[PDB]
C-alpha cells in the first residue's frame, strides 16, 4: 500500500571554485659552501670542466 | 694589460629594506640586513623579516 | 655477530681486502681552543638538529 521516502536537505548554498590542481609550496633558505685548493698537477692545467 | 675588474649586478626591483641589530636574551649580539619579504640567512631559528 | 672459525685464518696471514675501515675520515694535527667557542659551537650544532 505503501513505502517510504528520501529526504533531501539543504543547509547553505555558497560560491566555492574547483579543484584543478593541488600541491604544496614549502618555504626555502639560502646555504652554500665551497673549498679553496691548488693545482699540484695536471688536473687543474687551464679551466675546471674540459667540455 | 691593467687587470681591472668591474663587479655589475642587474636589478629591477628596488624594495625597502632596512638593517636590524639583534640581541639575543644569552648575550649573543649580532647584525644581518633583512629585505621585503624576503628570507634574511635565519640564525638559530629566529627569523625577524621586514614588510614594505 | 659471532667469531666462526675459518679454514682461511689457520694459516696465520690474511689478506688486505679482510680490512675494512667504516667511513672515510683523516687526521691532523689540530690546534687547542677556549672553551667558549666550543660550548657556542655546540649550541649553535644543538640548535640546527632539534630532531
Amino acid at each position: 500500500p505503501d513505502s517510504k521516502c528520501l529526504k533531501i536537505k539543504v543547509k547553505r548554498i555558497n560560491l566555492k571554485c574547483k579543484k584543478s590542481s593541488s600541491y604544496f609550496v614549502p618555504d626555502a633558505r639560502s646555504r652554500c659552501t665551497s673549498v679553496r685548493r691548488c693545482r699540484w698537477a695536471g688536473d687543474c692545467q687551464s679551466g675546471c670542466p674540459p667540455h | 694589460p691593467h687587470g681591472i675588474i668591474w663587479k655589475v649586478s642587474p636589478c629591477a626591483a628596488w624594495v625597502p629594506s632596512a638593517v636590524i641589530e639583534l640581541t639575543m636574551p644569552s648575550g649573543e649580539v649580532r647584525t644581518f640586513h633583512p629585505m621585503s619579504g624576503i628570507p634574511t640567512q635565519v640564525f638559530k631559528g629566529v627569523s625577524v623579516t621586514y614588510l614594505g | 655477530e659471532l667469531c666462526s672459525s675459518d679454514s682461511g685464518t689457520s694459516s696465520g696471514l690474511l689478506p688486505s681486502d679482510r680490512v675494512l675501515w667504516i667511513g672515510d675520515v683523516a687526521c691532523q694535527p689540530m690546534t687547542p681552543i677556549p672553551e667558549e667557542t666550543f660550548l657556542e659551537l655546540k649550541s649553535f650544532s644543538q640548535s640546527e638538529f632539534p630532531d
